[PDB]
RNA sequence: GUUUGACCUCAAAUCAGGUAGGAGUACCCGCUGAAAAGCGGAGGAAAAGAAACCAACCGGGAUUGCCUUAGUAACGGCGAGUGAAGCGGCAAAAGCUCAAAUUUGAAAUCUGGUACCUUCGGUGCCCGAGUUGUAAUUUGGAGAGGG
């Protein structure tokens, strides 16, 4: 399939041919809004990995930010605009010095495809709201840093919960 | 001495109407003869035979629409259930019951089994 | 209006700048009576719409339904292929005999190594001008992307005359434009 | 500051799961086959212990397979590795115990 | 052992199975 | 600045494909696919949800009139 | 007056210059409250007034929210 | 051909169907933050969760929580004091899904409308969506093609 070859030329960003479309693309986007609907996305590959399916009850965003992370800003920017959407996921497609471009994948759960279809039915549950305003994309979990390493300690939220472990007192009823 | 609910489930939508005119006038007759009453029990039986009335005439009027909304595969909202907040939303039991082929096929090859220990 | 707007103020700032070689080897595209013949090839090797599928489907089916089990014959399906990764996946056996493509897409970076992919894989590939045009053929609204392997006898020898005159028409008319930086100059 | 207070009552209730679940399972147990599992830690090496899960190529030794181990309630562990002679062979002879003792409904 | 041998005769029992 | 591309990679030939991939055997054969829809449709005529189109002409020119 | 008859709450807070109410927010439409006037939310929850449909929520809920009857 | 049409984009709809807000907020999750307050977002729990893990052993094996590790390691005008974690015992135990090579001998996929029917849906027909990829199969523990 194509998809390798769009990887492979997506590493080479500097590359002049991608610097070319990103110079061009850069300045059509900033002719639009802040905030817009993509047809469709400008890095399908990307998209893919990151869970889009081209049917309906997907909708892409192209949303620009100024340079909290800026990435997670940009998700919760969408996920205020459109509430009845849920965030999939985002990714980085273009910068600017004055703002950078994001494309964020949002699903409708009100679709019947969506309300069908197993694999992505569980987005349809209200726990699944608003996942960006809780930090519970990706951006989210790595700004929240959550993983399995030594390398991974008691950090910010963590920090007061371990905090929480020294601000309270467990006491049984036979006392040890 | 008042109406009954099962009398008025018989009667014609005009024959109803035509109640509800005569006991309006038997309402506004007794209001001119409570004004000069300390109490009289008649008005407090009309005014629950109004009521009756109202009730057989909307309950004939909602099953009507029912009826003539009964094939679609849509309902006005008021004739919806009401249940609560988002037991409208999120899942039917066939959308929760909905799997994948591929468990399917997996259930179908190796679903879990009836086994007892120490036999 | 605004689209309209941005509608003309692009194709303005591309050609004010330096485009890359590897791209402007499109619009450096076939002629007129050539993509004609192409066109008249491809349109002998449309494949079935899902009209006619259903219908062919529904006349094996009453077939046998009355059992009235007729033969079991059928030579194969002839049709142009137009699935990007179909497309991309005919090639690198190789089975792509003529492979056109779109001159314009928006994701042109969708594109962009196929010229050089069928270069390298030798295939003889044409870039055709609009995606439109391909999704005509093809019963899509675009396509892309159009590869075609399997040829009748009747057409074969109609095949290799055309590979021929595309190889004369695209791969020596424009082999070393191609590798100059195209546009440039302002508006 | 936190008293369990509810230590005699959870228990209770724990036992009222360990009651209930044991309803909808009536005639099979609770837990699963576990391995028998040597520990690390020269602390504690000498000391053996419940393991999780046992491995694909113990319960091919077994005679069946994994993913109808699963069925049969054999915990079972793919990122375990089996180093060990001993715990190896007294594990399948615990399998081996395991399927002696069961008895499958169609 | 009773209910066990019950058990037993029951999964030992053949289903009517179908060609 | 700018400087024409170099064509090193292109101009050498593949003779062979990339892959090893094995021939599967569906290509030699009539569509399978197309063979269970076609008998999908026969389970749907044998219940006459779908009327044959033989029998669907046969309704529309006495429809007509 | 400093303040009027607010609409929406009706406390004689509507504060007139500012336009306002400096009770319950009016009209932003989120209601104001302080957690450091606990006792200042105690005045104006939920259960103060009729909880004209609220009233009867669970009760459908512990009859599963059921439609119609039997006659018998 | 000064015509006609494909698209593509962008508008408009008292068009059809849906959905967002507010209240409460004990518990949860994010953001901000002093000498907590505040903000945002949920649920009956939430979060986390199936190793780019821990170890150095005769190795262990998703996450969660309890006891112990332990007031130890470590940090700290090494002052005030701050203050873990591996292992072990227990409770509970459950695992799965995508994204990469073609179905090309037939987009096999789905929303919607309508007609019926046994209606948390089913069947038929028709618009559409979709190849700039929706289905089946495959997630390394491999797997696929065949035989
Ligand atoms: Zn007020």
């Amino acid at each position: 399939g194509a998809y390798k070859y769009l990887e492979e030329l997506q590493r080479k960003k500097q590359s002049d041919v991608l610097r070319f479309l990103q110079r061009v693309r850069v300045w059509e986007y900033r002719q639009k809004n802040v905030i817009h609907r993509a047809a469709r996305p400008t890095r399908p590959d990307k998209a893919r990995r990151l869970g889009y399916k081209a049917k309906q009850g997907f909708v892409i965003y192209r949303v620009r930010v100024r340079r909290r992370s800026l990435r997670a800003t940009a998700e919760e920017r969408v996920g205020r605009r459109a509430a009845n959407l849920r965030v999939l996921n985002s990714y980085w497609v273009n910068q600017d010095s004055t703002y950078k471009y994001f494309e964020v994948i949002l699903v409708d759960p009100q679709h019947k495809a969506i309300r069908r279809d197993a694999r992505y039915n569980w987005i349809c549950d209200p726990v699944h709201k608003h996942r960006e305003a809780r930090g519970l994309t990706a951006t989210g979990k790595k700004s929240r840093g959550i993983n399995k390493g030594h390398k991974f300690n008691n950090t910010k939220a963590g920090r007061r919960k371990t905090w929480k472990r020294q601000n309270t007192l467990s006491l049984w009823r036979y006392r040890k | 001495a008042g109406v009954k609910a099962y009398e008025l489930r018989t009667k014609s939508k005009e024959q109803l109407a035509s109640q509800l005119v005569d006991l309006k006038k038997e309402l506004a007759e007794l209001k001119v003869q409570k004004l000069s009453r300390p109490s009289l029990p008649k008005i407090k039986t009309v005014r629950k035979s109004i009521a009756c009335v109202l009730t057989v005439i909307n309950e004939q009027q909602r099953e009507a629409v029912r009826q003539l909304y009964k094939g679609k595969k849509y309902q006005p909202k008021d004739l919806r259930a009401k249940k609560t907040r988002a037991l409208r939303r999120a899942l039917t039991k066939f959308e929760a019951s909905q799997v994948t082929e591929k468990q399917r096929k997996k259930q179908i090859a190796f679903p879990q089994r009836k086994y007892a220990i120490k036999a | 209006p605004e689209y309209v707007r941005v509608q003309r103020q692009k194709k303005i700032l591309s050609i004010r700048l330096k485009v890359p070689p590897t791209i402007a080897q499109f619009q450096y595209t076939l002629d007129r009576n050539t993509a004609a013949e192409t066109f008249k090839l491809f349109n002998k090797y449309r494949p079935e719409t899902a009209a006619e599928k259903k219908e062919r489907l529904t006349k094996e089916a009453a077939a046998v339904a009355e059992g009235k089990s007729k033969q079991d014959a059928s030579p194969k399906p002839y049709a142009v292929k137009y699935g990007l990764n179909h497309v991309v996946a005919l090639i690198e056996n190789k089975k792509a005999k003529l492979v056109l493509i779109a001159n314009d897409v928006d994701p042109i970076e969708l594109v962009v190594f196929l010229p050089a992919l069928c270069k390298k894989m030798g295939v003889p590939y044409a870039i055709v001008k609009g995606k439109a045009r391909l999704g005509t053929l093809v019963n899509q609204k675009t396509s892309a992307v159009a590869a075609l392997t399997e040829v009748r006898a009747e057409d074969e020898a109609a095949l290799a005359k055309l590979v021929s005159t595309i190889d004369a028409n695209f791969a020596d008319k424009y082999d070393e434009v191609k590798k100059h930086w195209g546009g440039g100059i302002l508006g | 500051v936190k008293v369990h207070f509810d230590q005699a009552g959870k228990k209770v209730s724990r036992r009222n799961a360990r009651a209930t679940r044991a309803a909808k399972i009536a005639p099979r147990p609770l837990d699963l086959l576990r391995p028998v599992v040597r520990a690390p830690t020269v602390k504690y090496n000498r000391k053996v212990r419940a393991g999780r899960g046992f491995t694909l190529a113990e319960v091919k030794a077994a005679g069946l397979t994994a993913a109808y181990a699963r069925t049969i309630g054999i915990a079972v562990d793919h990122r375990r590795q089996n180093r060990n002679q001993e715990i190896f062979d007294a594990n399948v002879q615990r399998l081996k115990e395991y399927q002696s003792k069961i008895i499958v409904f169609p | 052992t009773e209910v066990v041998k019950k058990l037993e005769e029951l999964a030992s029992r053949p289903v009517i199975r179908k060609e | 600045p700018y400087e024409p591309l170099i064509d090193w990679f292109t101009r050498h030939e593949e003779v062979m494909p990339l892959t090893a991939v094995p021939e599967p055997k569906r290509r030699f054969v009539p569509s399978k696919n197309e063979a269970k829809r076609v008998m999908k449709i026969v389970r749907a005529i044998r219940e006459g949800r779908i009327i044959p189109p033989k029998k669907l002409k046969e309704m529309k020119x006495x429809x007509x009139x | 007056k400093s303040h009027t008859l607010c609409n929406r709450c009706g406390r004689r807070s509507f504060h007139v210059q500012k336009k306002t109410c400096s009770s319950c927010g009016y009209p932003a439409a989120k209601t104001r409250s302080y957690n450091w006037g606990a006792k200042a939310k105690r005045r104006h929850t939920t259960g103060t007034g009729r909880m004209r449909y609220l009233k009867h929520v669970s009760r459908r809920f512990k009859n599963g929210f059921q439609t119609g009857s039997a006659s018998k």
